[PDB]
């Protein structure tokens, strides 16, 4: 019952922001945390974003700050993702993870199907 | 900032061997360290969380162990079909969850 | 005797916006006559409990000070607003003394506080270094220190934001539904009593 899915936008506009939506179900949402990672061709995986459902502090790594934004979304259980200054090597799979038991020192929660955000 | 490294980076074995994946972090995370699976064509999922604390739906052959900052991911029943790429994942009280270089286990 | 200034109890029950639990109001109702009979004699009040005084006798024995406080809390723990009872919100956000002296009133308000999409406005605390002394606010947006690693401000797995939202929905179970709770505490300071009953 606990799982999540994502949208599938591909190319909004080179040099302009894109919108990615993730939805989840099966677990109480306003207790957990969600996060975003990048997977580029070549099996190289890096972390980009992370937001807690509690209050909201869009904290990111030093590399990608002032260039990304994740918005809390209590429609039913969702989050939206955006990032500006699209370049030639932003094409990647944007993977969603969710720690359900954030308030416990444990990790769980399936991952979405991945959004193929490419550039053209 | 935190950083880590996964030394094996490649395996070549067929059956039986207690294949191990050893990765070491710059900081001695207490227990907030896990591991991730990734099929060459599917999305990554979870195998072991909280340093080898198994999760609902895990297979038997998957396990792990700890020794100080060094952390081992063990398959005691390696089989020719459980072929994919692995990652050891870190997170300890700070936002940057840098990822290891992974490993593609192969026959 | 006739009648004089009647206490503005409506302005504490019939208001429009109620403060969240972690930071509750404190109206210093004083020098007015309060008719508790009309309060009690009504079916709109779900829970009507009192301690130290029976609910049908307080209309006499003029008091010194009456403190009215308000919360909106999940129904299925309303009971734990009573003295002594332990739990989660009571032991961190509001705990009455074991020698408490006052009345707890609570009623369902599914028609106002809930929203079609869910009114996630009210907030409650989740962590604290230690328990809470009686009758004191805890307004603080400082990350709670879990484990032993210091929290410099960045949210983390041992750096938890103290507050979180109820997440109300006007289709949930009866327990999950909101309830407006009013605590009427009484204090007898050595001074002329100033809040008497209707007939007196
Ligand atoms: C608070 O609001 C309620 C909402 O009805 C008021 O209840 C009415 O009060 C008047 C005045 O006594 C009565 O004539 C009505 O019959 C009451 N209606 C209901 C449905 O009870 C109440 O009086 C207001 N003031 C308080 C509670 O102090």
């Amino acid at each position: 019952e606990v799982q999540l899915v994502q949208s599938g936008p591909e190319v909004k506009k080179p040099g302009t922001s894109v919108k990615v939506s993730c939805k989840a179900s099966g677990f109480i949402f306003t207790n957990s945390a969600v996060q975003w990672v990048r997977q580029a061709r070549g099996q190289r995986l890096e972390w980009i974003g992370w937001i807690v459902v509690g209050s909201g502090n869009p904290n990111y790594a030093q590399k990608f700050q002032e260039r990304v934004t994740i918005t809390r979304d209590r429609s039913t259980s969702t989050a939206y993702m955006e990032l500006s200054s699209l370049t030639s090597e932003d094409t990647a799979v944007y993977y969603c993870a969710a720690f359900p038991y954030y308030y416990d020192n444990s990790g769980s929660g399936p991952w979405g199907q991945g959004t193929l955000v490419t550039v053209c | 900032d935190i950083q880590l490294t996964q030394s094996p980076s490649s395996l070549s074995a067929s059956v039986g061997d207690r294949v191990t994946i050893t990765c070491q972090a710059s900081q001695d995370i207490r227990n907030n360290l896990n591991w991730y699976q990734q099929i060459p064509g599917k999305a990554p999922k979870l195998l072991i969380y909280d340093a080898s604390n198994l999760e609902t739906g895990v297979p038997s052959r998957f396990s792990g162990s700890a020794s100080g900052t060094d952390f081992t991911f063990t398959i005691s029943s390696l089989q020719p079909e459980d072929v994919a790429t692995y990652y050891c994942q870190q997170y300890a009280n700070l936002p940057p969850f840098t990822f290891g270089p992974g490993t593609k286990v192969d026959i | 005797p006739n009648i004089t200034n009647l206490c503005p109890f409506g302005e504490v029950f019939n208001a429009t916006r109620f403060a969240s639990v972690y930071a509750w109001n404190r109206k210093r109702i004083s020098n007015c006559v309060a008719d508790y009979s009309v309060l009690y004699n009504s079916a709109s009040f779900s829970t009507f409990k009192c301690y130290g005084v029976s609910p049908t006798k307080l209309n006499d024995l003029c008091f010194t000070n009456v403190y009215a406080d308000s919360f909106v809390i999940r129904g299925d723990e309303v009971r734990q607003i009573a003295p002594g009872q332990t739990g989660k919100i009571a032991d961190y956000n509001y705990k009455l003394p074991d020698d408490f002296t006052g009345c707890v009133i609570a009623w369902n308000s599914n028609n106002l506080d809930s929203k079609v999409g869910g009114n996630y406005n009210y907030l409650y605390r989740l962590f604290r270094k230690s328990n809470l002394k009686p009758f004191e606010r805890d307004i603080s947006t400082e990350i709670y220190q879990a484990g032993s690693t210091p929290c410099n401000g960045v949210e983390g797995f041992n750096c938890y934001f103290p507050l979180q939202s109820y997440g109300f929905q006007p289709t949930n179970g009866v327990g999950y539904q909101p309830y407006r709770v009013v605590v009427l505490s009484f204090e007898l300071l050595h001074a002329p009593a100033t809040v008497c009953g209707p007939k007196k």
